[PDB]
RNA sequence: AGCACCGUGGCGCAGUGGAAGCGCGAUGGGCUCAUAACCCAUAGGACGUUGGAUCGAAACCAACCGGUGCUACCA
């Protein structure tokens, strides 16, 4: 029943979506900047960056709405949160080779795997520019 | 507003180049709150209401 | 050396190789157990010497880790010197579905086990039930039941599931075991726990009688060593001794031994004369094996397979001493009415096992063997089966063997038999 | 204007629910916060003037003469509203079943928590009222000088 | 230590200047009409552009707009920017005040791959050549026009690379300098040609036994069939072990990469053939994969 | 025998299934994990008639037998390899939403 | 535990000896009634670390370190 700051949106040029409170929502479960941000886009399979005042940018567009969070919670169940107790305080290892994470506050260690898909991804979605960049 | 420079776009036909020329994009929407700028007085009153 | 051999059972997600990290201070891997994620997958081995801390029963703290309780030399819990009482091993038996066979396996070594339950889940699972209908196919006595998770939860929840485990049993076994809490990844209360197992008994054996060992484990050979003599670094017959006391340089005989094809429909094994070069059971080396512990009893000859155990319910004895071969064992089967390791609702609510009959896919667990069965014979005798054995089995004793079939993607228990044979 | 927010009657039909996919010919399907499944429809004032979406909240009716027809959605409630209801006392998150209670569907979910109005400034108005008919000093220059 | 000091020292200059950009490659000023040739982008200027070959001194070329490739581009920046080096033909050229005129759209299907190649043997030619010749006196012209030059004339376009009338041939063996002419820069050439170059790189594969089968004597017969393995030998490098992956209980991966060419595979064949004839005849029997790859 | 069940019923098989979005509110998903000796054809042609939509039996290097669909389904993509053995239950990813 | 490959600007990478570049970015301008789209100017590099070979390299050799894949499963 932990409290997480609710991510709030901006709805920029009716494309982007900028996420203004991102550093501190990384902050809060402790976890750096980079690696949360990569699954975040991986997921959607968007371009767009962080850089800035440390606000986040996608290429992906929605109809505004606190409906982001569904991403969010599937971060937090896989990384995060240990299913010994259902708690964050939880701070990452780095234990042997593809071997991470640690809890701490009943020190049930649990280790889990990090994301570097390269599957499959379709195509979208123009065409002619992209061979011609490819020239 | 910007809404109300996107229904002025002129104009339709596939490929000027490659790419396309479209008006309209759809949108349905649609409006959220209508802030409605409050101040009559706010605080002392919400005690007893 | 171990003298006694304690295994541990209870579905996955109660802790299983959890209690035995509390007391040894080890874990076990093989690489393919991280990539599926809390998975044990094969079998747990670690010793963990027992001396007595002489002001101890319960006192109300002490540091974590169980240097200060047994497996030391010296006391800080009493402030005085340490008194050996017994020695013992662990083992660890799988809770996942797919793991039964492989539970069954080492179900016939082990002396005792631990059976373990947590407070996070529902009173009595499906594969709980299923392991208990197992052992008494070994049909050991000494058995002790306990709560993995009591501090997890609340001390309400607590005493209810108590209540309800405390009358379920003794109406299914006796002895009236007893139900205990523990904690073992916070690693408390094992003063507790190993009070109990003080108590537990020397069992019997006997250490004159021709030498028998069931095999287990196999494969050191390298890496490294890499330079010099150059490789490697000869292999073992890792497993346990019933019978005699297997000494350095005798000569052992390994009754399968090497597999050999059919020339048309018989196959023939041939067995593999081998010596013992050297007996190593924890980091210690022995020159005699006494019955009960892991000893890793080096062996000779030739390369290929025996990768991580290809020994699979192998048997070993000295020279001369041949227990008998069967290919066709007639086994006298008796079924279970309810499909334990179904789940559907709730345990109670089972589907009944269907008849033993021609034709169909089994298993068969003679003890430690995982031999491929089926049926061709209902009839010589009603509820007498002769199943045909693609790997052959080695009789020592009447022998007690589980009857696995398959359910869908897995066998599970259906019933129990005796060779008459 | 005027208030943005109403609360249910819990008489004269009135109570809250949420929309879960939508359905041709101006109807949707829309699940109750205690009860069992529902199908909805909605009013004629807000058929192309206020649009509802799925997993929108709002405030049904229901019918007077006869239960377990079918029920009307009579209003929406603004997502800057929902997060506030839904804090206080009142609506589960959850909707009580969510398809249905007895799969459990979609667990935790922890709580979010709109926890993020004040910054940790706007802190004190407690402070001087106006000085005058007083001469004070007030140079500036301050801090410049250390030494 | 000369050399360190050298080095340090000439960090905080005030720099030696050295022969490294210039220089033609060949005797000629000039190529002929559609002829290849690789050049260096020295600008855009939006109606065409100037560009300069690399071949031949640094001498001028200009490719005209339009002229760049087939494709509508709009921009042509985003194609080929400055700074480049790329390939190029010929369409006219005028020999009376330097005029020469280019397509980059008449070079189709690679056909500059040949470019690569030829230009990269050019420059390792030159760059020896100086190293040489300025340890001693003498501009570069001379030097150059004694050693380089000769052997582009001689035999008719086999570079002064390839083919075994070449330099290359004289890294492998010698008797070729009898009928050039040639000072004490005899030695200072052949000795750069062999301090450099460098050949460079070849296959490693490593033998693969697979000794599956069984019999009376499994491990001994393994250690035989081992001890002839790897050294053996030795001799001057390539070698041809270290042996050192063990795989599986039948399988043992031995090293057995070579520096020096093919002949890393006559050792590997023979050691094969006299461990699986003549011994395993104690043990099972030598299968290989093979045996050689990895690769 | 166990051999084998296990090596399956704990091992590969892990069965992808992903969304996007193509422009505005228009969507496109894919499924990948599945099997070689299945016809896709057979499966793709099922997904298709039972909604109005568009398939594919698509082959690329390292990836193969890889099939896409168009508009958002996620949801009927999970469901129909669930009560079919075609998904563990185990196997299922959605990157979805 | 070895084998293989890789380490270059915030991020992904190009660069076979004359040796600081590109695509995405960040920041600031310009094009447009606005937004996408598209141009331009700015700042931002111990070329993993160390030694060695070489007139001379980031490129070649060795040692160590880190990352990823493959084979190993350790009395
Ligand atoms: N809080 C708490 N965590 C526990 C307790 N017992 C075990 N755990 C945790 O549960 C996890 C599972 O441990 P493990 O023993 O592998 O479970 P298992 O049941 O043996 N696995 P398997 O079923 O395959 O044998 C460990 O990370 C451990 O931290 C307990 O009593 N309390
Ligand atoms: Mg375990
Ligand atoms: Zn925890």
């Amino acid at each position: 029943r932990n409290r997480l700051p609710e991510p709030k949106l901006e709805k920029i040029g009716k494309k982007k979506v900028i996420i203004t409170n991102f550093g501190r929502i990384c902050q809060a479960f402790n976890r750096p900047i980079q690696d949360v941000k990569d699954y975040i886009e991986k997921e959607l399979s968007v371009g767009g960056n962080l850089d800035s005042n440390d606000a986040l940018i996608l290429k992906y567009e929605i109809q505004k709405s606190t409906a982001f969070d569904n991403i969010l919670y599937k971060y937090l169940d896989e990384f995060v949160k240990c299913n010994s107790c259902h708690k964050i305080d939880t701070t990452l290892t780095k234990e042997g080779r593809r071997m991470e994470l640690r809890c701490n506050w009943c020190t049930a260690t649990r280790t889990v795997q990090a994301v570097g898909s390269a599957t499959y991804s379709a195509q979208v979605g123009k065409r002619s520019k992209a061979r011609l960049q490819a020239m | 507003k910007q809404r109300e420079s996107t229904l002025k776009q002129k104009r339709l036909t596939t490929g000027d180049d490659g790419d396309v020329e479209v008006a309209d994009r759809d949108m349905s929407d649609g409006e959220g709150e209508d802030e409605l700028f409050v101040v009559p007085d706010v605080l002392p009153e919400f005690t007893f209401i | 050396q171990a003298t006694v051999n304690i295994g541990t059972i209870g579905h996955v997600a109660h802790g299983k190789s959890t209690v035995v990290k509390a007391l040894s201070g080890v874990k076990t891997q093989k690489y393919h157990r991280e990539a599926v994620m809390n998975i044990t997958i094969h079998l747990g081995y670690a010793n963990a010497k027992v001396f007595k801390c002489d002001k101890c029963e319960l006192p109300a703290a002490f540091h974590a880790f169980p240097s200060s309780q047994p497996d030391k030399t010296d006391c800080p819990t009493c402030g005085s010197p340490l008194t050996l009482k017994r020695h013992f091993s662990f083992v660890d038996c799988p809770g996942h579905d797919v793991l039964m066979a492989t539970m069954l396996n080492g179900a016939a070594i082990m002396d005792a086990a631990l059976l373990l339950i947590a407070a996070n889940e529902p009173f009595p699972q499906p594969q709980t039930l299923e392991h208990l209908k197992a052992v008494e196919i070994m049909r050991l006595a000494n058995l002790v039941i306990l709560q993995n998770k009591i501090d997890l939860v609340g001390e309400v929840h607590a005493q209810d599931q108590y209540h309800k485990i405390r009358n379920y049993i003794d109406s299914t076994i006796g002895s009236n075991i007893p139900i205990i809490p523990i904690s073992a990844q916070l690693k408390r209360n094992i003063d507790y726990l190993l009070e109990y197992l003080c108590h537990i008994p020397l069992p019997t054996r006997q250490l004159n009688c021709p030498a028998h060992m069931t095999v287990v484990r196999s494969f050191d050979i390298n890496k490294p060593g890499e330079v010099d003599i150059e490789n490697l670094r000869g292999g073992v017959a890792g497993g346990t001794v019933t019978r005699g006391i297997i000494r350095v340089n005798q000569v052992l005989e390994i009754r399968p031994g090497q597999v050999h094809a059919q020339t048309g429909g018989t196959f023939s094994c041939t067995p593999l004369r081998t010596r013992a070069l050297t007996l190593k059971a924890e980091d210690n080396s022995l020159q005699y094996a006494v019955p009960g512990g892991l000893i890793a009893v080096g062996t000779t000859l030739d390369p290929t397979l025996t990768r991580q155990d290809k020994m699979v319910g192998h048997m070993i004895a000295d020279e001369g001493s041949l227990p008998e071969v069967y290919a066709e064992i007639e086994v006298q089967y008796f079924l279970f009415e309810e499909m334990v390791g179904r789940s559907k609702q709730r345990d109670r609510n089972a589907k009944r096992v269907q008849k033993l009959n021609l034709q169909e896919t089994l298993q068969i667990n003679v003890g430690t063997l995982t031999a491929g069965a089926t049926v061709v014979n209902i009839t010589k005798n009603p509820d007498i089966a002769k199943l045909t054995l693609v790997t052959p089995v080695c009789c020592t004793l009447d022998e007690h063997i589980a009857i696995s079939r398959l359910v869908e993607k897995n066998f599970r228990l259906i019933g129990w038999g005796i060779i008459r044979r | 204007q005027k208030r943005d927010i109403v609360y249910a009657d819990p008489q004269e039909g009135e109570e809250y629910a949420q929309v879960k996919k939508a359905l041709g010919n101006l109807r949707l399907e829309l699940q109750l916060a205690d009860g069992s499944k529902a199908i909805g429809s909605i009013r004629g004032a807000m058929v192309r003037k206020v649009w509802i979406g799925q997993g929108d909240v709002v405030l049904v009716s229901k019918r007077s003469f006869n239960k377990n027809d079918i029920v009307d959605v009579i209003h929406r409630y603004n997502p800057a509203e929902v997060r506030a209801l839904v804090k206080d006392e009142v609506i589960p998150r959850d909707f009580r079943s969510s398809d249905e209670r007895d799969a459990k569907n979609a667990h935790s979910d922890y709580v979010f928590v709109a926890e993020n109005d004040d910054d940790g400034g706007a802190d004190d108005d407690d402070q001087n009222v106006l000085d005058r008919n007083k001469v004070v000093l007030d140079d500036p220059l301050a801090t410049f000088d250390e030494l | 230590l000369d050399k360190r000091q050298q080095r340090f020292l000439a960090a905080c200059l005030g720099v030696t200047t050295w022969d490294g950009r210039d220089v033609c490659f060949y005797e000629e000023k000039l190529p002929k009409e559609n002829d290849v040739v690789w050049v260096k982008v020295i600008q855009v200027n939006d109606t065409s552009a100037v560009v300069q070959l690399l071949e031949y001194g640094n001498h001028e070329g200009i490719i005209p707009y339009t002229e760049i490739t087939r494709i509508r581009i709009r921009a042509i920046g985003k194609v080929i920017k400055v700074g480049r080096n790329e390939a190029a033909q010929v369409i006219r050229i005028d020999k009376e005040k330097g005029y020469i005129d280019l397509s980059k759209k008449q070079v189709t299907l690679k056909e500059a791959k040949e470019c690569e190649a030829r230009f990269l043997k050019g420059n390792e030619v030159r760059s020896i050549v100086c190293h040489v010749a300025d340890e001693c006196g003498i501009p570069a012209a001379q030097a150059m026009e004694m050693i380089a030059y000769p052997l582009y004339r001689r035999q008719p376009g086999k570079h002064a690379w390839d083919w075994l009338h070449e330099l290359n041939r004289n890294r492998d063996v010698e008797g070729i300098l009898g009928p050039l002419h040639l000072p004490e820069k005899a030695q200072k050439l052949l000795l750069a040609t062999l301090e450099h170059t460098v050949r460079n790189d070849t296959a490693t594969i490593h033998a693969d036994i697979e000794m599956t089968c069984f019999q009376c004597d499994g491990v001994n017969a393994l250690r035989d069939v081992l001890l002839l393995g790897r050294r053996f030998k030795a001799d001057q490098e390539p070698q041809i072990p270290i042996s050192v992956t063990i795989v599986g209980p039948p399988r043992y991966r031995l090293r057995a990469k070579t520096e020096e060419r093919e002949e890393g595979m006559r050792r590997m064949r023979e050691t094969i053939e006299t461990m699986a004839i003549e011994i395993a005849k104690r043990g099972g029997i030598l299968r290989v994969v093979h045996g050689p790859y990895a690769l | 025998q166990q051999k084998r069940s296990v090596q399956d019923a704990l091992e590969a098989q892990k069965v992808h299934i992903r969304v996007q979005q193509r422009k505005g509110k228009k969507f496109v998903t894919s499924v990948q994990g599945l099997n070689q000796a299945l016809n896709f054809r057979r499966i793709s042609r099922e997904f298709q008639r039972r909604w109005g939509c568009n398939g594919t039996v698509i082959v690329t290097p390292d990836a193969g037998t890889v099939i896409q669909l168009q508009g958002n389904w996620s949801e009927e993509i999970k469901k129909f390899l669930l009560d079919e053995n075609m998904a563990t239950e185990q196997n299922l990813e959605i990157h979805s939403l």
